């Protein structure tokens, strides 16, 4: 795994050079904007349990055939596996948001997830939608858009970190598609 | 002070012009309403004390400003404020007869807000008393003369606010 | 104002109007001690006044104050859809109006970089305020302490509190100049707690003359309807028959 | 102006209430010192010229620059006979008005007939304000040397001069 | 008012009302008639609403009227019912305005400070408002009750 | 700012009253004219530049105020005054939509006479330009909407005089 | 702001004098009462909310000013006025600790009458609420500290009237 | 009174007051001024003290005001608050006397017999006195509250 | 003054003085007597303090009184001793106030600007103040000298 600091190095070491001012002010701001990122991730850990229930029940609320007899989220054993998988995906997206890089999301989570689904018979269409509801919840929690719960913070703009998690979520979506 | 006629003559004279059709338009307009203006001024001169009494009774007579701590608590202050209201009514009548509020600017509004602020006189209560006086005056003189008088009453209230 | 009465500007949309002066001669000096604080009136509910609730910075007034412009970017993909429009709001915060077209061509470099999502709102407000257009309008034509009072009102939504706050900024102009004053205001703690890097500055506090001017007016002060509660006469109730 | 009785009565009229035991105690406080206040007034009227001569001498002994040329700064000090006479006249002013204030038990006569506008006049004439207060409290000490062990008369004398000194002052702190 | 709020939000940006805001003003003036009808029904059934809400409150919160409670005694109970009537009137105002501006500008800004200074438990006022909400929604149709409880819910949220 | 609905609700709320038959009367009156108001506001938004151009052409375009030594002589002053006229038209449209001139008091007329007096802007010429704009606007929007708009135009002119 | 010590030092310094026997007299007077002042300030800090509650209950809680049409009718106004009373109590406590009302002049009374007059706040009711607060405060702190606190309460009321 | 008790205790032994007793009388007359101040504060805040003590009692002992309890009804509750006022007055007397002689000679000797004859539970009176003690000590300083609760504690001990 | 500074720091937060601030005011008014005694001793030994400090300064900094130095000549040396007397007086003020507010508001704010405009080396003034500090602390006890040099050290730090 890598983070945001390591990815410029994997590049700086490939050019057999040091780390001057050129490729640093981007990293200089990252460290300076470290407070907003820690303010950002905490809002997802605070509401992680409600996010999967609002996501997976909304998946069935838009698709009642998953619980028709024979469906993927039909029985009591399969519902637990799907509610487990949703929270695993949310956990890795929170890892990638805290890291500032999607390296930990690729190899430990998305590398071998497509093959496991196709072989299991998990409907990608319904699985792909399950991530986008969580994306809509995350961008509301990061920019304090949650209409049911509000949190306390210092005022300002947080789209940067919010856009970083929106790009992570459909990166998850593109790998399992 | 300049009335409607003086203002028209000044606008024409400040350009070296003779009184053309627009000046005649304004002059005829003033001459047609002059008789109504005289009627209203006479009626207002007739009932000034009752107008002030009724406006004070409907606006600030039983409020807290007349109680201890209020501006017009003592007898000096009560008399001073009723004299002020008499001033406002008389000058509004002058302005209505003249058809021009310049007398209000020269003789009333010049340095009035500053005097009231130095004395501590509440401006909002004064504006409300003038508004109540506008009601009674329009009531007594009828609709057209009441609109004419209310023009200058609102002029005083805007200059005071 | 702690200085003469002529040091107070008219609190209008786009201003720089000081009516007291050579042509008016309505001038009132008064002895104001060094320690002294002006009673400001909050643009909004009284109780969010910040003198006895210093914690109420960052907190919305609601419908009783001016609108607040924020570049939130909260869409399910976190896109900003008001870049065109937060930029228009900043021009009014800094200038009060839309500057002329020939004036604005010197500021296109600043505007293009903001519309590409490369500037914060705070850095945009800084770039407009330290420009040659703002300086030629509000620094050079004005008395040095009249200019500080006007600029302090545009960037922070309030006039100054007293002499301690004004000899303070006045000393920065003595040593640094026009740019030293604009930077020390924007980098203040009051700025970053009220606006952050995200919000366009809005009007926060007023004066007694400003409020007395806005309110106390016909069309704003009710024509005595709080009093005058009209009720039925008792002799009319005693002769009334059924409703329907 | 207002004496102490008038100001207490005005404080009670402001809320529209009759006099209770607190204001009556306040009035009794004045009624019980009135006679010694009159004794002080008579002493001041008996010794006015000598008191002011002593005060002026003690002022000019420790501020000798007040009697020398103004320096180019066109300062109004006691340089010539004209300025000297004007300054002694002012000292008599201060003595008279603080005698009034001692008799009234109040300092309202002071700020209405002495303090209002004083600093504007002195600034326009460039009259020294430091030595001016210095001579006032010199006068206070000279008067207090007549009644020393009677502490109540000491405070009664200290009131007006100390009011004048604290109000002519600038607030460095 | 919806018109007022649209005008201020457009005024801050120094622009005319866009066609979306005008669309919404149009939809509001078109629904004004049923708004007035609903305000009628809530307005002229005020006695039963206040009475039955006061009952449900006093059965749910017996401490406030217990010996010594804030609303203990005839006068205090009358004053509490007076407060409930105040809030019902504000809800009717908000229903006709199309937005919670009347409710929030009158009765919500600084309500916690007032009720803390008076010694009244704010949760009791919230309970009374909820009871009045149930009683009032019982007298309306489905869609009407949904739209009317929309304001009781806001008043409850602001009064937490 | 408060519109007609806000004003009615405030008058009812300041007495602890529920909205009775007179409030319903005023509310129905506003609701009946709202659609005409929206039509007029749309039409005025369509033709603001042409309205200002025609008013300036008929009122002060060839007078002496535009010659060397006039108020609006240089290009700065010409642009500033046309911007002022745009302000007046936009705020009159806001007031017509709201059915209440309080926005004009809060955002336009507050301290306007004093600013114009400090700058040296002639008030009479401004009032005449606003009157000419009233003609064109009523012309373009028809009789009823023109009377509605002229109400607030005259309100601005009275607050300026 | 200047306390008793600062005022004595200033009176001595403005004359180039050393602190003589009268300055020592005043300084001893302040030093003897300082401990009582600290006790009173602590007790007042303990019971500020109850003092304000009881003063409001005895002065204006059931009058007509709290009913529709009154100043403090709505919840905004009630909260604003109780905040004002808290301000008055806190600043009176500061003045009592300092032994000098200059903080009241610099931080409270400067431009207060003008603000209240522009807002329309009744001055008499405010003075009466401050008088009721003086009763409760003297009650709670005992006779000597109550007279000390009442000095500055009356100072505020005189500066407001 | 401390002076009275010293005089009797010296009188039984047929001797003048020793220098210790005179020392203590001296210390008492020197502290009389703050004693009067504390009695002032407790005396003129009687309404809040009785009210808030009655609340804490009725919340701690709901049976006495429950249906049928000794203080059940308007009149009985008023009488119980009257008793609490009696005991607050006695505590002020004891504070100014410097000793519990006023409290004990009036209101403590034979209190169990009286309250048993009336049918009142003495533990309820003790609870009311404790609640009044907390309320009254809340309004005093540290040392003042310590010295004032000194008498409430004695009244509670005698009322077990 | 300590009381003044506590009052302002409590005023900005819109709260009464907490018990810590009142504790500290109490401790200050209790120590005021030895504060006045120390101010006495420093005040009435001013001639020796200024003289001996001027000596130590002129022996440590012979350039300032050398031919042409800032304090060169009879008048300039007298003016420098005048400045040292100014600062000793300010130190006595600060000792009685219990805090450096008098010293800092009078004589420290803008001192560098003044002495740069006059052409005087500020380090010479610092040396003079240090010499006066040693001379003055020689006349006090251990704890008194420690507390008195507490202000000379602040004046030196501000005058770097
Ligand atoms: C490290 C990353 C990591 C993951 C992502 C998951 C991926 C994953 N999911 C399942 C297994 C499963 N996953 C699902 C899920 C679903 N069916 C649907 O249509 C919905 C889209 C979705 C619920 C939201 C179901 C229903 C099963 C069980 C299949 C069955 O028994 O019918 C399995 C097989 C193991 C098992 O049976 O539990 C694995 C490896 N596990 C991991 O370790
Ligand atoms: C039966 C049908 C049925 C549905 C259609 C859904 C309803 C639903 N809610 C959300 C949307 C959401 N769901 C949440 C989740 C929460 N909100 C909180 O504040 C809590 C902390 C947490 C659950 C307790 C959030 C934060 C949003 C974003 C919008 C919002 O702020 O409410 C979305 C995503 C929108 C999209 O698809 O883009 C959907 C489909 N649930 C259902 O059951
Ligand atoms: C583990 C504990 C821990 C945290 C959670 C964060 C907590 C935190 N966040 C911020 C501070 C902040 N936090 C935000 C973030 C936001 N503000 C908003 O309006 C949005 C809701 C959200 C966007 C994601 C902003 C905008 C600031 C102030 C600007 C900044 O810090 O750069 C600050 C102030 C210090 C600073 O200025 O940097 C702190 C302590 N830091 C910690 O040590
Ligand atoms: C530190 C000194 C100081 C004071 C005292 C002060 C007062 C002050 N009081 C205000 C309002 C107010 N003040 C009151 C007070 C009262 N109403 C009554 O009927 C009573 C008589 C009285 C309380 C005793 C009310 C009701 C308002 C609100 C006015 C409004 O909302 O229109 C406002 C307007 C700010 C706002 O609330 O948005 C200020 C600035 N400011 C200061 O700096
Ligand atoms: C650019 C034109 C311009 C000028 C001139 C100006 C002057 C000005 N002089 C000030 C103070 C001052 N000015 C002086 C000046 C003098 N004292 C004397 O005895 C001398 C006669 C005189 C010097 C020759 C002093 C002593 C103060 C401080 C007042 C105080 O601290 O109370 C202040 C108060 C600000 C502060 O220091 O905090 C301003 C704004 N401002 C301007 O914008
Ligand atoms: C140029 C016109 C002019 C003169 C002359 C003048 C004199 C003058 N002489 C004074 C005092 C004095 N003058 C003198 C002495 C004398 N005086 C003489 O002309 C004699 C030579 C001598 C007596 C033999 C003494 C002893 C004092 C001290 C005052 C006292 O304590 O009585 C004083 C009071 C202040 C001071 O002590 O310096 C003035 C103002 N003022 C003027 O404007
Ligand atoms: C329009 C917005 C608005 C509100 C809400 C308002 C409330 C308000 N509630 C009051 C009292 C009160 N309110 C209550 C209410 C309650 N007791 C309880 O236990 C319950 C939880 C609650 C009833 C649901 C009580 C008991 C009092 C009297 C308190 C006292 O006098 O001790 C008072 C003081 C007396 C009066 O009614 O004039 C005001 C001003 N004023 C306003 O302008
Ligand atoms: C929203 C309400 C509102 C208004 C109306 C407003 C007016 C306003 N008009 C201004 C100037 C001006 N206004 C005019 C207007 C006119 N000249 C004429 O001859 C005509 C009679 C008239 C146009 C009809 C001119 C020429 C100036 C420029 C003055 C100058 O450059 O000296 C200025 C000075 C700002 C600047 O341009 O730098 C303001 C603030 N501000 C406001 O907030």
């Amino acid at each position: 795994m890598l983070d945001a600091f390591s990815r410029v190095v994997v590049n700086s070491d490939a050019k057999a050079a040091y780390v001057g001012g050129s490729d640093l002010q981007a990293l200089k701001s990252f460290i300076a904007d470290g407070n907003k990122r820690l303010d950002a991730v905490n809002s997802i850990v605070s509401n992680a349990s409600c996010m999967v229930s609002d996501a997976v029940s909304g998946m069935i609320c838009e698709n009642p055939g998953l619980i028709s007899p024979g469906g993927n989220c039909y029985t009591n054993r399969r519902m637990a596996a799907c509610l487990r998988d949703g929270e695993i995906i949310l956990r890795y997206v929170s890892y990638a948001l805290l890291a500032g890089d999607a390296s930990v999301l690729e190899d430990r989570c998305l590398n071998g997830l497509k093959e496991t689904y196709i072989a299991l018979g998990v409907p990608t269409n319904s699985s792909i939608r399950a991530v986008s509801i969580m994306k809509a919840q995350a961008v509301a929690f990061i920019t304090n858009t949650a209409t049911e719960r509000k949190m306390s913070f210092a005022a300002g703009d947080c789209t940067s970190l919010a856009s970083e998690v929106a790009s992570y979520f459909d990166r998850v979506g593109a790998a399992i598609s | 002070m300049q009335d409607a006629i003086t203002s028209v003559i000044n606008a024409a004279d400040v350009q070296g012009k003779y009184l053309d059709a627009n000046s005649v338009e304004k002059l005829r307009g003033y001459f047609q309403t002059g008789e109504l203006r005289v009627r209203a001024a006479a009626t207002i001169a007739a009932n000034a004390a009752t107008i002030i009494k009724e406006a004070v009774a409907k606006s600030l007579l039983y409020s807290d400003i007349t109680r201890p701590g209020g501006n017009m608590y003592t007898t000096r202050r009560y008399a001073a404020c009723i004299r002020d209201l008499d001033y406002y009514l008389r000058y509004a009548t002058y302005g209505m007869l003249a058809g021009d509020p310049s007398i209000l600017d020269e003789r009333v509004l010049n340095g009035l807000k500053e005097t009231y602020n130095s004395l501590g006189v509440p401006i909002g209560a004064t504006i409300q008393a003038i508004q109540a006086m506008k009601e009674v005056t329009g009531s007594l003189v009828g609709s057209d003369a009441g609109k004419e008088m209310g023009l200058y009453f609102d002029y005083i209230c805007s200059g005071l606010s | 104002h702690p200085y003469g009465r002529g040091n107070d500007p008219l609190l209008i949309q786009f201003g720089a109007i000081f009516p007291i002066g050579t042509k008016n001669l309505k001038q009132n000096p008064a002895p104001f001690g060094k320690d002294t604080r002006r009673l400001l009136i909050r643009r909004g509910p009284g109780i969010y006044n910040q003198v006895g609730n210093p914690s109420t910075r960052s907190v919305s007034v609601g419908s009783l104050g001016p609108k607040v412009f924020k570049s939130e970017g909260i869409n399910s993909n976190a896109q900003r859809t008001n870049n065109e429009s937060i930029l228009q709001a900043s021009y009014l915060a800094v200038f009060g109006r839309m500057i002329y077209q020939n004036e604005r061509i010197g500021l296109k470099g600043i505007d293009n970089k903001f519309l590409d999502n490369n500037l914060s709102v705070k850095e945009l407000i800084r770039s407009l305020a330290i420009s040659d257009t703002f300086r030629s309008l509000y620094w050079t034509p004005l008395y040095v302490c009249k200019s500080i009072e006007w600029i302090h009102y545009r960037l922070l939504g309030r006039p100054t509190y007293g002499r301690q706050e004004i000899n303070q900024y006045f000393n920065v102009a003595y040593k640094k100049g026009f740019v030293g004053v604009i930077n020390s205001i924007i980098d203040s703690v009051e700025y970053n707690e009220c606006f952050g890097d995200n919000i366009v500055p809005y009007e926060r506090y007023l004066t007694a003359n400003s409020v007395s001017q806005r309110q106390l007016k016909l069309g704003n002060i009710i024509k005595s309807a709080n009093l005058k509660p009209q009720n039925i006469e008792k002799f009319v109730q005693l002769g009334q028959s059924q409703t329907n | 102006m207002q004496d102490i009785i008038t100001s207490v009565i005005n404080q009670y009229d402001l809320s529209g209430r009759y006099l209770d035991i607190k204001g009556i105690n306040q009035i009794n406080n004045y009624f019980d010192t009135g006679l010694k206040r009159l004794m002080i007034a008579k002493l001041i009227n008996k010794e006015a010229t000598n008191l002011i001569k002593e005060a002026s001498e003690l002022l000019f002994i420790e501020q000798p620059e007040l009697l020398r040329p103004c320096g180019n700064a066109f300062i109004g000090n006691a340089y010539t006979t004209r300025r000297y006479a004007a300054c002694i006249r002012d000292i008599e002013y201060y003595l008279r008005y603080s005698a009034y204030s001692i008799i009234a038990g109040n300092n309202s006569i002071l700020d209405e007939r002495v303090l209002d506008g004083l600093k504007e006049t002195y600034n326009s004439l460039l009259v020294p304000i430091g030595p001016t207060i210095r001579v006032i409290q010199l006068l206070k000490e000279i008067i207090q040397k007549k009644f020393s062990t009677e502490n109540i008369e000491n405070a009664i004398i200290a009131e007006p001069f100390d009011y004048l000194a604290i109000n002519l002052s600038d607030k460095n702190l | 008012s919806i018109v007022t709020k649209s005008i201020v939000n457009a005024d801050a940006e120094a622009r005319y009302l866009s066609p979306g805001e005008l669309d919404r003003i149009k939809s509001f003036v078109l629904s004004g008639q049923r708004r007035l009808r609903i305000a009628q029904t809530l307005t002229e059934n005020r006695e039963r609403i206040v009475k039955q809400g006061g009952q449900q409150l006093f059965q749910r919160r017996p401490d406030v009227v217990s010996p010594g409670g804030n609303a203990y005694g005839e006068e205090m109970t009358a004053t509490c019912l007076r407060d409930l009537d105040y809030y019902l009137r504000l809800v009717t105002y908000g229903i006709i305005a199309g937005d919670v501006t009347p409710i929030e500008e009158i009765g919500l800004v600084g309500v916690k400070e007032m009720y803390s200074a008076l010694g009244t438990p704010i949760s009791g006022v919230a309970e009374g408002i909820r009871c009045m909400k149930d009683v009032a929604c019982s007298l309306l149709s489905g869609e009407d009750a949904a739209e009317v409880g929309f304001y009781f819910d806001y008043t409850l949220a602001a009064m937490q």
